[PDB]
């Protein structure tokens, strides 16, 4: 009953952000902050009232909250929302990152920031709708609707230093990748719906009804492949990753676009929620290909991150490597690896958010992103290099941060299933330590390699320090006490794992 | 068959548009009055649109061997009348800057709308030929209305020559079909064959020559090369009419011909149309990649969108919702093309000479015309098949129809062409917001028309069920 | 060796194929009316031959 | 005792001759002349088909065809006169400024 408001509060808030700009140019940021705070408060209230820790695995479907409204009854299409533990964690993370994205764009007081905040809230509402929709048409609709404000934000509000043509090219490449892969997923959805209609005789896009769809081997493989192509584009999975460092490099310099609709792992959620339960046998046969794609993603992303001279592209390739770990975890069929994947998704969201916010602040201070033009920045800044050191320590999987808990539970479950892939992935952890130390030494240690890095720089303000330290506290708490997060997602992950291994 | 009073009630929009033609022409003979004659034309078109309600109350019936009136005919009559009303609305502020006679424009638009209504109701090869000609010849006049401009004269010459060639191709194919069949009614084209002898060579050759003529009229590959030149050279309200009403009416009569003719489910014709649809989608999207002219880009876009519609045509006998998909797609395409070409027409109004069709002229449109830029970016999103637009609902219908009939090559073609379309439509829509170096109520009426088109596209993109139910109500005789 | 992202270029190959194919297809739009008539008759020949082959 | 195939073949021969004249002639007047030949050939084919079946519909389609031919010839000759007025030259290759 609150799930429609979880989607609608961002949309009404973005409309109010656009509408309240006539009252003043410092007004829409407050409207966006109240909007995202209300969304986060509703998500936290759903967390408190859900009783997820005491919920046991009863089998798919099992929803803690549900909402249904007819939308297109001709095709059996409904606004059908449902929340359980995994989607609840994703929605809470979306609300927190949306609050951080609003707070990070606080100083942008330009003449059209009402449209900026409207696009940000529309992206966040689309992401929440992706996490909530259990109607396949509605899920696809949210999946494709949240890319238009993404395109416009990158194209018009993006990196001001670069030429407009570069921003247009990166935005267009991202949009073509995501929307073409979404259309392939729509083809798979339509063919699954038609197979179900031929088997039974009713029109349904409901994910609960489409679970019990008898189909031959080969049809199921193709439907799985369409779903996986969409998810692999947005995860990213190599070689469908090239849009991501380009989109990150041309995103708005503060990084609200980075937090709002890139660092929320809708594709891993889609693989767990839709790909494994709808096509369990096809996913079981596809598992070696997906795991080797994850291994290639880990090492390729690590090597790409090391070779970068831009910090933003470096962090984007770190995202590629960590999503390779998550992709390995998803196809194991192990409960421990799935819980590690959930922890890894949340921790990677937090740590990459901290990294991107710190990079935006560093670019505000020194007006460049090339690491060859900096060095020795530890002696010139007050807070930024130490917090960057903490977050780089987090992305190499140091214990005490949630990233270690995530990928080590992933590797424990994966070794219980697939040992060779696991040992190669742990050498991927060595590669991760290499690229994190390389970025730290190129940016903040050594001597100044240009003139901008040789002078004292203004320190972080109270707001930026507050949000970075909140991310630090959350990452440390996830590293040392991950049990509430594991208890929240335990029932949903167990349902997905039991469905995957009991139908194969 | 004779004509009864109830047949005259089913005749109502055709009779009203013909009476409007006579009345407007007699008013021109009285005195040349641009406002009065434009008002009389739009009053007659509105009266025909209203009388569609009485046509629906009358019911579905055969009016002579030539015409059959049903919900299908009503829907296509309504689409043609909406496009004609929008064309007149965009025509007035453009014609306010025209130094020569302006009153003949509305006469030609009315006669072309009459041809569109005839094609909506056509049940016969005679009525199909006459409706095509009745659309084309007023468009010969309208495309070259500003014949002092070299582009308008060249577009008129090209359209006239190629449409006469296509009409001769279509008439020769009709004659071959008649020689085989002995009846020009749609339901009899292939009826005198049995025991799996539907692929009679003369019948197939006649239908191929008709395919040449109709595929010229629908800008289908390889009869498509006229489209960007005629779209660019024509006056912008004429480009609006040519993009919407002519294409919609000709595709509707093609829909009815392939539904009713027993040779419509021939496998050879199906494969030939599959090749044409594949080539149309791919070629129309690929040629629009590097277009700096908005009218030429919309011409190549029209080629691709008619390819998608033809994909829906191929699954007519296989699936169950091919006609419903075509109706939903054509409503969405009408509204999107009306908005885009109307923004072009309002940017070119009043007429001063060369059309404002360069993409540099639409670069930074938001900083002086923000509402027009918002409408144009909504239409670029709709023609790309982006969700919360009606164009996506049409694309979804096309994809569902193709998936149901297992037309996998066509489905893959739609996906690839959609990606290419995404590139060039996004390029236009984002060039609207970059930085680059009226005052009467008829211009405001044109702006209101494009704004209403944008609102309809957005609202029926979010909530398509009323349009779907309306199209499902408008069903032909089985 | 990898600093140029070879997989990104390998996936960028279809974009350059689309650009090349569109530039090649735009050569048919030479603006000549007689070529447009000739292309209509070529398409008539192709459609008729295809219909007679698959009859 | 006239085979229908012979009349249809004669109509097809006239049609392809008119199409050839339409393609190979740069002068717009000969293009219009070829168009008249093709539409007359299609009308002849309709007359042959109507005569084979013993129906008036062939001659009715002939009547519609020549009405189209008259109106199209009128429009094409008006456009030819306009081209001659504004160009002093009837070469159809000169009207090619819109391309690409
Ligand atoms: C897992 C593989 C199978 C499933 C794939 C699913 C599809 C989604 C994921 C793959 C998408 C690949 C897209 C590759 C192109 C990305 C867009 C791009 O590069 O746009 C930028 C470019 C313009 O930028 P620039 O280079 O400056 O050009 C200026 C020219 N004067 O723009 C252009 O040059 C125009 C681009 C037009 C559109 C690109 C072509 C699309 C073709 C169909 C794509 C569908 C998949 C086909 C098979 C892929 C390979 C297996
Ligand atoms: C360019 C990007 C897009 C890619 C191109 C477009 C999609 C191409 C899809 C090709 C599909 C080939 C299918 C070949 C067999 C068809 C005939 C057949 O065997 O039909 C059987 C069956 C109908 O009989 P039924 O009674 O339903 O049988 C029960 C079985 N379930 O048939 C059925 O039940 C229907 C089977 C449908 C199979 C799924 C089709 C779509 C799958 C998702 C997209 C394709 C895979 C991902 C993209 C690949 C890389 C681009
Ligand atoms: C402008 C140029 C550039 C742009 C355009 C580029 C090209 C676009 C089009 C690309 C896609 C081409 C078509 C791919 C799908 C082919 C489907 C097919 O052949 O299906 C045959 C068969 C159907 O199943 P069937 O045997 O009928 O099942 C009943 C029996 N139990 O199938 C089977 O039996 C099972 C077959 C399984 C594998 C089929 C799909 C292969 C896809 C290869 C690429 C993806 C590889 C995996 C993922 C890698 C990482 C993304
Ligand atoms: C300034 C002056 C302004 C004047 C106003 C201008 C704008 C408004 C124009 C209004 C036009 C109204 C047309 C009404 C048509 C339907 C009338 C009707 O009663 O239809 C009912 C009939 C089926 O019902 P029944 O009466 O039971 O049938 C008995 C016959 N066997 O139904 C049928 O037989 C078929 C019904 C569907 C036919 C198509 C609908 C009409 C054309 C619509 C074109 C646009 C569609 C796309 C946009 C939709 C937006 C929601
Ligand atoms: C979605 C964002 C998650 C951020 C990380 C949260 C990690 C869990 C922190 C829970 C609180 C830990 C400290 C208090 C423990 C109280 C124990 C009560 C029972 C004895
Ligand atoms: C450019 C678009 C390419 C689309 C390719 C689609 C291939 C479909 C193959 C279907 C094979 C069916 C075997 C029974």
């Amino acid at each position: 009953m609150l799930l429609p408001w979880l989607i609608l509060i961002p949309f009404i808030g973005g409309f109010l952000c656009w509408q309240t700009e006539r009252f003043g140019v410092k007004v829409p940021r407050w409207i966006a902050l109240i909007t995202m705070g209300l969304t986060l408060a509703l998500s936290l209230q759903l967390w408190l009232q859900g009783g997820y820790s005491l919920t046991q695995s009863a089998g798919i479907p099992q929803w803690q909250s549900e909402f249904d409204m007819p939308w297109i009854p001709r095709f059996g299409i409904s606004i059908h929302l449902a929340i359980d533990g995994l989607s609840l964690l994703m929605v809470v993370l979306t609300g927190l990152l949306g609050v951080l994205a609003v707070l990070c764009s606080w100083k942008e007081i330009e003449k059209y920031q009402g449209f900026f905040h409207l696009n940000l809230m529309w992206i966040l509402g689309g992401v929440i709708g992706v996490f909530l929709a259990i109607d396949m048409f509605l899920f696809f609709f949210f999946w494709e609707m949240m890319l238009v404000p993404m395109y416009f934000l990158i194209a018009l509000w993006g990196h001001k230093a670069s030429d407009g043509k570069t921003r247009i090219t990166a935005a267009t490449k991202f949009f073509i990748y995501t929307q073409a892969s979404g259309l392939v997923m729509l083809i798979a959805i339509l063919a699954l719906v038609f197979v179900h209609y031929n088997a039974t005789g009713v029109w349904t896009f409901n994910y609960e009804e489409l679970l019990n769809t008898p189909m031959s081997s080969g049809v199921e493989y193709l439907l799985m492949l369409g779903f996986f192509i969409a998810f692999a584009v947005k995860m990213p999975v190599v070689p469908l990753h090239g849009w991501l460092p380009d989109a990150h490099s041309q995103a708005p310099t503060a990084g609200s676009v980075d937090l709002a609709g890139i660092l929320l792992k809708t594709a891993a959620y889609g693989l767990l929620r839709f790909s494994l339960p709808l096509f369990p046998n096809a996913s079981a046969e596809f598992a070696p290909i997906a795991m080797w794609l994850g291994v290639i993603g880990i090492f390729y992303g690590a090597w790409m991150a090391f070779a970068q001279t831009d910090i933003k592209r470096l962090i984007a390739y770190t995202s590629v490597s960590h999503m390779g770990f998550v992709l390995i975890a998803i196809y194991t069929g192990s409960q421990l690896a799935y819980q590690g994947a959930v922890i890894q998704m949340i921790a990677h969201g937090l740590s990459a958010a901290g990294l991107f916010i710190l990079c935006g602040q560093l670019y505000e201070r020194i007006h460049t992103r090339d690491m060859r033009m900096m060095g020795g920045l530890w002696s010139k800044m007050k807070w930024l290099p130490a917090l960057s050191l903490f977050f780089a320590v987090a992305t190499l999987g140091m214990p005490g941060t949630g990233n270690f808990v995530g990928e080590f539970m992933i590797l424990f479950g994966s070794f219980q299933v697939v040992p060779v892939i696991t040992v190669i992935s742990t050498f991927g952890l060595v590669f991760a330590s290499v690229y994190s130390l390389a970025m730290l030494h190129r940016a903040y240690f050594g001597k100044a390699k240009s003139q901008i890095a040789s002078q004292e720089l203004p320190g972080m303000s109270l707001r930026e320090l507050f949000m970075i330290l909140l991310l630090v506290v959350l990452l440390v708490l996830l590293g040392f006490y991950p049990q509430p997060i594991l208890d929240t997602s335990h029932s949903a992950i167990g349902n997905i794992q039991q469905w995957f291994v009991n139908s194969v | 068959m004779t004509i009864t009073p109830q047949n005259l009630i089913a005749l109502l929009p055709l009779l009203i548009v013909g009476l409007t033609v006579v009345v407007v022409m007699l008013s021109i003979a009285w005195r040349r009055n641009h406002f009065l004659n434009a008002t009389l034309s739009v009053i007659g078109l509105n009266a025909a649109l209203v009388s569609l309600w009485f046509v629906g109350q009358a019911g579905a019936m055969d009016v002579t061997p030539l015409m059959r009136v049903d919900g299908f005919a009503m829907l296509y009559t309504g689409l043609v009348l909406l496009a004609s009303l929008a064309t007149c609305t965009f025509a007035y502020p453009w014609l306010e800057g025209y130094n020569d006679n302006k009153d003949e424009f509305y006469l030609l638009v009315l006669i072309a709308a009459l041809g569109g209504i005839l094609l909506a109701n056509a049940n016969h090869l005679a009525s199909l030929f006459l409706g095509i000609e009745l659309i084309s010849l007023p468009l010969f006049g309208l495309v070259g209305y500003a014949f002092r401009q070299k582009r308008s004269l060249e577009a008129s010459i090209k359209y006239t020559i190629l449409s006469a060639a296509a009409s001769s191709f279509l008439l020769f194919g009709m004659a071959l079909v008649y020689a085989q069949s002995g009846d020009l009614s749609f339901v009899a084209l292939g009826k005198n064959l049995g025991d799996g002898m539907l692929n009679e060579p003369l019948l197939l050759a006649g239908f191929g020559l008709m395919i040449v003529g109709l595929g010229f009229k629908l800008s289908l590959v390889p009869f498509h090369l006229w489209t960007p030149d005629v779209y660019q050279g024509a006056p912008a309200p004429v480009s609006t009419f040519l993009a919407t009403a002519s294409k919609i009416a000709i595709f509707g009569v093609v829909m009815r011909l392939f539904l009713y003719a027993p040779v419509g489910d021939s496998e050879a014709i199906r494969v030939v149309l599959a090749i044409i649809a594949f080539a149309s989608i791919i070629f129309g999207n690929l040629m629009a990649l590097s277009q700096t002219n908005i009218k030429r880009l919309l011409g190549y876009s029209s080629i691709s969108h008619l390819g998608y519609l033809l994909v829906a045509l191929i699954a007519l006998q296989t699936g169950e919702m091919s006609m419903e998909a075509v109706g939903v797609y054509l409503a969405g395409y009408l509204f999107s093309s009306l908005g885009a070409f109307g923004v072009v027409s309002l940017m070119s109004s009043p007429y001063r000479g060369p059309d404002a069709d360069s993409l540099f002229s639409y670069r930074g449109l938001f900083w002086h015309r923000p509402i027009l830029a918002a409408v144009m970016t909504v239409m670029m999103l709709s023609l790309a098949g982006i969700p919360m637009t009606l164009g996506f609902i049409g694309k979804f219908y096309v994809l569902a129809v193709g998936v149901q009939a297992h037309l996998w090559w066509l489905v893959g073609a739609v996906v690839v062409g959609s990606a290419i379309g995404l590139y060039y439509y996004l390029r236009v829509a984002v060039s609207l917001y970059l930085h680059a170096p009226p005052s009467n109520w008829q211009y405001s009426a044109g702006g209101i028309v494009v704004l209403i088109s944008a609102l309809l596209v957005l609202v029926l993109g979010v909530w398509p069920q009323p349009l779907i139910s309306i199209v499902r109500l408008a069903m032909p005789l089985m | 060796l990898l600093k140029r992202d070879p997989l990104n270029s390998m996936m960028n190959i279809p974009a350059v194929l689309s650009r090349f194919a569109g530039k090649g297809l735009l050569l048919s739009e030479n603006g000549y009316l007689r070529w447009y008539v000739a292309s209509m008759s070529i398409g008539a020949v192709v459609v008729l031959a295809l219909l007679m082959v698959l009859r | 005792m006239i085979p229908l195939q012979h009349g249809l073949i004669l109509a097809a021969i006239l049609f392809v001759l008119g199409l050839t004249g339409l393609v190979i002639r740069r002068n717009l007047l000969f293009m219009l002349i070829g168009l008249e030949i093709m539409i007359n050939a299609s009308a002849l084919a309709f007359v042959v088909a109507g005569s084979y079946w013993g129906q008036t519909d062939g001659q009715v389609m002939y009547i519609l065809a020549i009405s189209l031919a008259a109106a199209e010839a009128s429009i094409g000759l008006a456009l030819l006169l306009q081209l001659h007025r504004r160009r002093q030259n009837l070469n159809i290759d000169s009207v090619s400024e819109m391309r690409g």
